[PDB]
């Protein structure tokens, strides 16, 4: 739903 | 200023039980007066640095997109003025957000930055600068928004073209920073292209070395090449 | 003094959009503010304030559990001596978690329950009083620990009497009140039988009055009473 | 697990 990020 | 007087090994023992017990705020400001400490980090220290101020960003950027949402609701055709609140309700949650990016994008440039000659050390924190110029970028919307950008980008390239020199396509931190260059292309940059490249290079690249691995190192490195693959299948 | 400069209605439209942004410092702040306006409150502003100290005085209270177990893990025989930041850092969050109860203790003294004079309004308060001191007795070790509960149980037999005589056996606030009062017998007071009886008479007499309600109050009723329920499966 | 309160 929401793209990644770390 | 305010962690001054307490030991630099306590201010650490005090991030780790705020983790523990999810206080990311209190985390942060303990490992702010232990970067204050003048020291260099470790490893560990500097995963600690990041994951305090990863939480309590990543709360104040959701609080601010709730916001930004109605907000955006309310100059819509047709609805009702309900006067300012949501506004300035937004600039307090968006101050304190960029005052956040301030204090972390100060601490990078005094003085972690300048004293990492480690590939490990010195992308970490390159990655930290572009990131928080990234959440900067998120709420920019006056004449220093190309500037902010700007800054990401330079801050991530050069993190980009260390870790290709010294770390191995498959490292975390080479990967969780293509991850967000790759984000930072596609949703600051309006570079989707690039965006999707970076990511499938990155992942391509990633897969080959995976030989090379043990098994932990495997699992650590596969973990990050699943969000990668995430992105790409939201994209694409 | 913060929250004096801006209008009642302001603070009480801000307190819902920090609601929704799960920004539950702000939420608190927002509605104390309302609240020292000196106008009594409304049904549904007094449900923002319950809700908004109820949340951040939630996460005090599970970070506070989250470190006083780690700190009785330290104190077992056996254990390695690490000093006295555990201790330190649990007293750090004990008190700011006194000073919330304080401060909403404070709101209540100060002028919210001497003005309460509809059941539903002044049960609503009492019960909020003594939630307050049950969550200063959990964390009691000293001199005033037996005068804390105390304030607790007569804050909440206070707003029993009120509810038994006002309200109906259904009513939301009368089956909240008795919940909490239950709990407040379990785990505080040492009486698990009292707790249990509470909670199992509360349970019956709802039971009892349902077939008077529309299905909107009857969904009402029935989510506390389950709750009820849950604490019966639990402590028997 | 963890008794209700509300
Ligand atoms: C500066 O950007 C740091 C960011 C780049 C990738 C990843 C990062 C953060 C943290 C500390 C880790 C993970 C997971 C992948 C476990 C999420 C955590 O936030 C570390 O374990 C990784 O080794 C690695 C350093
Ligand atoms: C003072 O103690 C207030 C507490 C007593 C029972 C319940 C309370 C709080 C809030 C505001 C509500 C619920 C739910 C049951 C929906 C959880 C919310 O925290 C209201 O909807 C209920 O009508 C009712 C007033
Ligand atoms: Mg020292
Ligand atoms: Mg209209
Ligand atoms: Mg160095
Ligand atoms: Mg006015
Ligand atoms: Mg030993
Ligand atoms: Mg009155």
């Amino acid at each position: 739903k929401r793209r990644k990020s770390v | 200023g305010a962690m001054g007087s307490m030991e630099r090994a306590s201010l650490i023992q005090k991030a780790k039980l705020a983790e523990q017990a999810e206080r990311y705020e209190d985390m942060a400001a303990f490992m702010k007066g232990a970067v204050e400490k003048g020291e260099e980090l470790s490893n560990e220290e500097r995963n600690l640095l990041s994951v305090a101020y990863k939480n309590v960003v990543g709360g104040q950027r959701a609080a601010w997109r709730v916001l930004s949402s109605i907000e955006q609701k309310s100059n819509e055709e047709g609805s009702e003025e309900k006067g300012p609140e949501v506004r300035e309700y937004r600039e307090k949650v968006e101050t304190e957000l960029q005052g956040v990016c301030d204090t972390v994008l100060g601490l990078l440039d005094s003085h972690l930055i300048k004293e990492a000659g480690d590939a490990e050390s010195r992308v970490f924190y390159l990655k930290m600068k572009g990131d928080y110029y990234r959440y900067l970028a998120e709420v920019a919307t006056g004449d220093d928004k190309k500037r902010i950008i700007d800054s990401a980008r330079s801050a991530y390239q050069e993190a980009m073209d260390i870790s290709k020199k010294e770390m191995p396509p498959t490292h975390p931190i080479r990967l969780g920073l293509a991850l967000n260059f790759s984000v930072f292309h596609y949703e600051i940059a309006n570079s989707p292209e690039e965006a999707i490249s970076l990511a499938k290079t990155t992942f391509d690249e990633a897969m080959a070395d995976l030989h090379t691995l043990s098994e932990d190192s495997y699992k650590d490195s596969t973990l990050i090449m699943q969000l990668l693959r995430d992105n790409l299948t939201l994209w694409t």
